């Protein structure tokens, strides 16, 4: 209906543990509504779990449906990813539920656990009436049980394993999506304007990978690129969506009866002028091809993308990399020819 | 290779070609699955047309792992329900510890797979190398045990106290 529903208490969060999954993992969790105010969330984040601000904000967007990548392809990108959150202090938001880019960058975590040390800290923020087991999660400050196993006709999606966090978003609704969006970018928002440890000035930068994408994730690109802080976008050529949309137009610059492929409703309906304004500005988006071009590393071309994105001082990037403890990143783009370090 | 253009086995040939189904051709290195052990044991399970808990079966009495792994295992194969369970304790009683390791990373919980009654049949197999089980229940029990005897969860408690 017209969302008359009750504003009734959180009764449901504490701590899961998914049985039957490949590793034994444990992952906080709460329910909040959706007009959640930012501060208190980010208040939750670090007082209530014991976790500091970080120094890198990865966001992760896709398609909701279950595609898959070519082989190749999909081990560097969880390799590149897997190294630029772990050598730099990185909160990776993803969708959380086990459909689409989400599963694949659970696999890619999965496939860094059995090999390396430490942790990553994957908050997931998912819609709560999603999730295939909306019960069983009801018991307040206590370890519930959670089965990984999904069945294809449940209508719904399991909550994906490896994610050790999670917000769970709900406006009284049940099967389906959007409820989350408006609460994942007022969080991003509000981190954003936080304040790092360096007193130069400059906050915590966050960068927007994209994989795969929809209709939907061109219009949230040109949000990203409309914000009064423009925020940089890394995206894949190789998804076969519009992320591949994006890559195809990123060649020849700022040809319209060729983006007809039967994708949106005929070619009475086009999303081509979105599409041509964020090309348009280009500056900011830093497309990604395996071995085409050069960084052909997705580390390197996630950390590049903050630099020349901020449109900064020199002092300012060195900051940030002695911030992030890469070394070679400095080296490479910083240390070059002429840059006029002030006195 | 024929008596001519006059005698040709073309139609039957092409009779052949209509039930193309389930022949699978092997050609070195120009396409998909080059090796002849891959290619001959992929053949049984397509051309099975069969349901996921037989190929699932057959690879485990094959003790072939990625077989099943790779072609068994993939995007939405729609497992019945207590299909896995049954396959874990196949798998347990045989002694296939890939198996094992490979259901359990594949949906299978050992809390909710494991009860008394399966871990009861679990301790009274026989499709495994021998063991002296026997014996010691025969000795903990009393002096003489009656033959074709259910060895109970007490007689195993009294075996591990003894």
């Amino acid at each position: 209906i017209s969302k008359h529903t009750q504003l009734s208490p959180t009764d449901a969060f504490g701590t899961i543990e998914f049985q039957g999954g490949g590793h034994s993992n444990k992952a906080m969790y709460v329910r909040v509504s959706f007009d959640t105010k930012p501060d208190l969330l980010l208040h939750l984040m670090t007082k209530e779990w014991q976790l500091e601000l970080p120094k890198l904000l990865i966001s992760v967007h896709g398609g909701l449906q279950n595609f898959e990548l070519q082989p190749k392809l999909k081990q560097v990108f969880g390799k590149g990813l897997i190294k630029a959150a772990m050598t730099t202090g990185a909160w990776i938001f993803t969708g959380g539920v086990n459909t689409g880019v989400i599963r694949h960058v659970g696999d890619a975590l999965k496939d860094h656990a059995s090999k390396s040390r430490g942790k990553i800290c994957t908050i997931g923020i998912a819609p709560w009436g999603i999730v295939e087991n909306q019960e069983d999660l009801i018991g307040r400050d206590v370890v519930r049980p959670y089965q990984t196993m999904s069945n294809p006709m449940s209508k719904l999606t399991v909550l994906n394993s490896m994610h050790s966090h999670f917000i769970l978003a709900d406006n009284g609704t049940t099967g389906k999506y959007g409820a989350e969006v408006k609460l994942r970018r007022q969080l991003e928002k509000h981190i954003s304007l936080q304040k790092i440890n360096t007193r130069i000035g400059q906050g915590v930068p966050v960068v927007a990978l994209i994989v795969e994408g929809g209709p939907n994730v061109i219009s949230i690109v040109l949000e990203y690129l409309r914000d009064t802080p423009p925020v940089p976008v890394v995206v894949c050529d190789g998804s076969g969506r519009a992320s591949d949309i994006l890559a195809f137009g990123h060649k020849y610059s700022e040809v319209t009866i060729q983006k007809t492929f039967t994708y949106t409703r005929t070619q009475a309906q086009h999303l081509f002028i979105i599409l041509m304004e964020c090309m348009k500005k280009k500056e900011l988006i830093t497309v990604f091809r395996m071995g085409s071009e050069g960084h052909q590393d997705i580390d390197l071309a996630i950390l590049t993308a903050l630099l020349k994105g901020a449109n900064a001082s020199a002092p300012d990037q060195l900051s940030l990399a002695l911030a992030w403890n890469r070394v070679d990143i400095a080296r490479s783009q910083i240390f070059i020819y002429g840059q006029q370090w002030p006195v | 290779y024929t008596r001519t253009q006059a005698q040709h086995l073309f139609i039957i040939l092409m009779e052949c070609m209509k039930k193309k189904e389930l022949i699978t051709v092997f050609r070195m290195g120009s396409e998909g699955h080059q090796d002849i052990d891959l290619a001959i044991l992929t053949a049984l399970l397509k051309g099975a047309n069969a349901s996921a808990p037989d190929q699932l079966s057959l690879a485990l009495a094959w003790n072939r792992v990625d077989i099943a792994r790779s072609q068994i295992f993939i995007y939405g194969q729609q497992w019945p329900v207590g299909s896995l369970e049954q396959a874990m304790l196949d798998a347990l009683v045989l002694d296939r510890v890939d198996f094992v390791k490979l259901l359990i990373e594949n949906g299978v919980s050992m809390h909710r797979f494991l009860t008394i009654s399966r871990l009861e049949e679990l301790y009274n197999t026989r499709h495994g190398p021998s063991n002296t089980l026997y014996h010691l229940v025969r000795d903990v029990k009393k002096g003489n045990l009656p033959p074709d005897y259910r060895i109970s969860l007490i007689d195993i408690g009294l075996v591990i106290e003894y």
